[PDB]
RNA sequence: AUUUUU
RNA sequence: AUUUUU
């Protein structure tokens, strides 16, 4: 939203594999895994709307609190024709293989960099969608019991 | 060199056809594939090659046990729910918990409940009391593909125990598949 | 097929109706300087995506080597980089006389000790990363006059040992990288310890990866007149250092499960 | 070296980390600001150690001398309906010192980017080490500073938004910390 | 002449001011996936004209022999 | 052929890097370079190779004259104000207007006012009364570059006249530079 | 401005070298000169204005 | 001295070239310089002291 | 390679004869000779070649 | 530093 | 259907 300050947060939360439909299935199947994770933010605005948004990610972070992303893996998004920016998170754990359901993937934060601008015939706020998938180096290892029941 | 497309800047409406193994990079990073085991545990043949519990039946008489075999929404086999169609060998693991007797086991994709009344040629393997067998039922289906979801996606299993005295018991059944052919992956399932 | 032909449909026409004085008109068509392109720039763990880029600028006949050819600073160009691996004083305790054998003189939290204070060369970087993988090079120094005698056991104890320390038999600690150093003979001990743990990486600011200790092999036999204040100092250098996981400033992050 | 790469990153990640691109400033382009008006400035080079949350803040504290190159990316986004132009220019200490003595409109002589809004959303500036001394004292405003002026005020239509933000990002093309010193203690490299 | 040079005026500069640790920045410029093109499709006695086309999609390793 | 860019149609935001010698044309026109003199008067070496008044000092005693040399905001030397840094030889022209005596002249970039109290090795050239000399002071600066603006951009000049009787006078000083190295041109100056 | 008639004037004046910061410096340094002069008008409008 | 603690200071001061006889001469002669400086501490103890 | 003698560890009583141009090093350091002028100002002929008041 | 001149 | 394994 245009109202959101040039530093306020538009979205913040701790990311887990289970937060993703496709992945959550593997989470309930395999016990461990490894590889990079890719998140793709798709902001659906009009051809008139313009602005920037920086989304960072602190690997294995647990404290759900807004924090400067200058040192975090971030991606600045400048609205244009291709309004679907991505961000990759290289495998990061103390082990060669990590729990598919255990420690968080990290802190995901999308802060406002430049207020969403608009005009008389354009929206003052737009909708955004965050998707997630595994990298080309993704792997899963041990199959374990189930933690949930699908339908 | 690297294009801006491979650096994160893309368009969601230009993803078709389905299945684009596009590489993603940035300075100080590149897709690194490191293996821990001598083989993959993600391959359909390997993963599903491992059984999983299905259901249990407690018998008292010599009656027959007819049950619509289906894919699990419970164990690691749930990964099948990501697909729409299946076809291939089916491994059925049966445990005959009985003091003294025999267990007739058979399998068919035929929906008719009368072609089973006899068990003539439906695969009547014999597991002696207190024993257990693993029979691999072929794709004797009348349908080229098995919708993976159907309450009878997998063919029906038959169990007519041949008891001798007042002896009774229970038949626990678990199963896996041999080389599975899955097609047209559908959206991920929901949770209960 | 049209919409650009403006150049050769005006440049030619005149070239066709020109007299000795030459053409009376010239027309050229092309693409604007501001074209429909997208630029992407990536710095360390960052990616800037711009869909409305502009021609980058820079000073006149610039030199980006950034190296001072006069070396007004006589040091190695990679000084700042290697600085954190520099040798530093990790500890200095006093060998209190009358301390039976086996008694622990002093210990040192490995590897978080290299960031012991904000005055440690490695303290700076260590704060911007949660994961660490490094090798050590210790130099325990103990000086004692010739008249006196004694011996101390400088040994490295991985987390496994530190955890179950009381369950281990002293006198067998010689199985671990150590240096039975006989005073009045040696004034310093050298220990090269590689990354040792049951996990690929160790959480920064953690006691994991074990810790270096100094025990009393044989108590100090200090003659009457001889001095009685022996100091034991532990110095540490990083044979190789590696900070990977990014994180907020000095915030406890769990790399473990 | 972990042969399993439990940490998928470049081995020299920690080393290069301080040269990483960072947000140096973000001010709001207050409408009704005449031409020449200074939108926002930035203390060069001490701004890269602006807060203890800056990747370069760590090392910068253990060295008194610095010699580095810059790569700025001033970003300003404005809807299509609106128009305007800003002057992103680098001003060495000499300029910053005698700023009032210089004629605006001539600042185009310095590495700049007259960037016309509604046309460009970001400006790029590659600035090498520029000073009258081989090295600059760490934590100093020397080596100049980057500024953003109002070339032509914002012409914001009635319905259009009126809160334009100007952001300044910075990356170190090349960094060099030499003189050792106590933790963040003012040391004079100059005479 | 300008307005695209963003890639080799940033990719080179670093390549010119790089140390043993290599360049500290890489920049690449190109055309957007959504370019200014027009698509035309004709079926039996029909013609569909679209000036805002998108990348056509299809199932995994599909067989259209039918 | 000629592009529309070279015909006037351009974009101000695409001028970087600084220094684009782009040609501008239109029918019946082309950049014509015609020379009137055998050499350039725009070259830094030539222009600045010509002195310009600096300041004058009226002496009465044998005292010393210390003055911060700086670039002019007054004569043709003002063209230097378009630059930020300087380095190179410095030509100092001194006129010793006196009836009977000698004038000691020296130059240093050293800011300390005590290293000049003596004049040991600061270049004590001697201009006899009523004479004038042009000494070229080397770049004996402790700073690689001289901000061109500083009230002491150029090093300090020393003048300790050695008079004989009650004689007094005045020392007019003007100056130029030999081969000047200017860098990083800054915006044009304002007027008073 | 939109109001300005299709023939009215938006700007008119006599040009001298001294009217330019950079040039005015040379004007105060050199006595004569020659060569062509280039003037660049930059109108800052929105993408809708025509 | 033996008394001095294991961290106490035995000597501290700001160093200038003039603090050295030989160098102080050059300090009074030349205005500038460059290069590395070498300081050599010579502790005169007995063969028993450690 | 470098000996401990050239790393700072020496003996003051072993300096004779007078005039030992021994090199001193440590990691990340080496004697760097950089010239600013075309000639020396330390040479006796040059320095003294310049007068001084008497 | 053809950063005196060719 | 190296859709047991190489």
């Amino acid at each position: 939203s245009a109202t959101t300050a040039p530093q306020s947060i538009v979205h913040r939360n701790i990311v887990y594999l289970r937060l993703f439909p496709n992945l959550n299935v593997f989470v309930n199947s395999y016990s461990y895994f490894r590889g990079s994770l890719v998140l793709r933010l798709s902001v659906y605005a009009s051809t008139f709307n313009r602005g920037r948004l920086r989304m960072g990610f602190f690997p294995n972070a647990t404290t759900d609190s807004t924090s400067t992303l200058d040192n975090a893996i971030y991606t600045i998004c400048d609205i244009g024709s291709d309004n679907s920016f991505e961000i990759t998170i290289p495998y990061s754990f103390s082990t060669w293989m990590r729990k598919t359901n255990g420690h968080p993937i990290g802190l995901f934060q999308i802060e406002v960099l430049n207020r969403l601008t608009y005009n008389s015939s354009s929206p003052s706020e737009v909708y955004c969608i965050v998707q997630g998938k595994m990298g080309q180096d993704a792997r899963f290892f041990c199959p374990t019991g189930s933690v949930v029941t699908f339908q | 060199t690297m294009s801006p497309n491979e650096l994160g800047l893309t368009s969601a409406q230009d993803d078709g056809p389905l299945g684009q193994e596009k590489p993603n990079y940035f300075l100080n990073f590149r897709s690194m594939n490191v293996d821990i085991f001598t083989v993959s545990h993600t391959k359909v043949d390997n993963l599903f090659g491992r059984a999983w519990f299905f259901m249990e039946h407690t018998f008292t008489n010599e009656g027959q046990w007819r049950v619509p075999l289906e894919f699990p929404k419970q164990g690691h086999g749930s990964l099948s729910l990501l697909f729409a169609y299946f076809t291939g060998e089916l491994n059925i693991h049966v445990l005959f918990l009985s003091e003294r007797g025999f267990l007739r086991v058979a399998h068919t994709y035929d929906t008719s409940n009368d072609r089973v009344n006899f068990l003539s040629s439906n695969g009547v393997i014999t597991v002696p009391a207190g024993e257990q067998m693993t029979l691999s039922a072929p794709y004797y289906s009348n349908k080229p593909l098995r919708t993976v979801r159907d309450n009878n996606s997998l063919g029906y299993l038959m169990c007519k125990p041949f008891l001798t005295g007042t002896s009774t018991g229970k038949i626990e059944v678990y199963l896996s598949l041999r080389c599975p052919n899955f097609f047209f992956p559908l959206p991920a399932p929901k949770v209960t | 097929v049209g919409n650009e032909i403006g150049g050769n449909l005006l440049t030619k026409v005149a070239d066709d109706a020109s007299n000795i004085l030459g053409p009376n008109c010239f027309a050229t068509t092309a693409e604007p300087e501001n074209k429909n392109v997208v630029q992407a720039t990536t710095t360390v763990n960052t990616t800037n995506l711009t869909q409305h880029p502009s021609a980058p600028t820079m000073p006149f006949s610039p030199d980006f080597s950034n190296v001072d050819n006069f070396h007004s600073m006589a040091y190695d160009i990679t000084t700042g980089d290697k600085n954190p691996s520099k040798l530093v004083r990790l500890e200095t305790h006093e060998w209190t006389p009358s301390w039976a054998r086996g008694y622990q003189i002093t210990h040192v939290e490995l590897p978080k000790v290299f960031w012991d204070h904000q005055d440690k060369p490695a303290y700076g970087q260590s704060r911007y990363f949660a994961a660490v993988r490094c090798g050590f090079h210790f130099q325990v120094q103990v000086n004692v006059n010739q008249g006196t005698a004694g011996s101390a056991l400088v040994v490295y104890e991985p987390k496994p040992v530190v955890t179950y320390d009381s369950k281990l038999e002293f006198g067998a600690f010689t199985n671990l990288p150590h240096v039975l150093m006989n005073l009045a003979e040696t004034t310093q001990a050298d220990l090269c310890i590689p990354y040792v743990a049951d996990t690929n990486y160790v959480k920064t600011d953690s006691s994991d990866l074990g810790q270096l200790k100094v025990y009393v092999w044989t108590p100090l036999s200090i003659p009457t007149g001889s001095a009685n204040q022996v100091d034991v100092t532990i110095l540490g250098s990083l044979l190789q250092l590696d900070f990977q996981n990014p994180r907020v400033f000095a915030q406890d992050v769990n790399i473990y499960d």
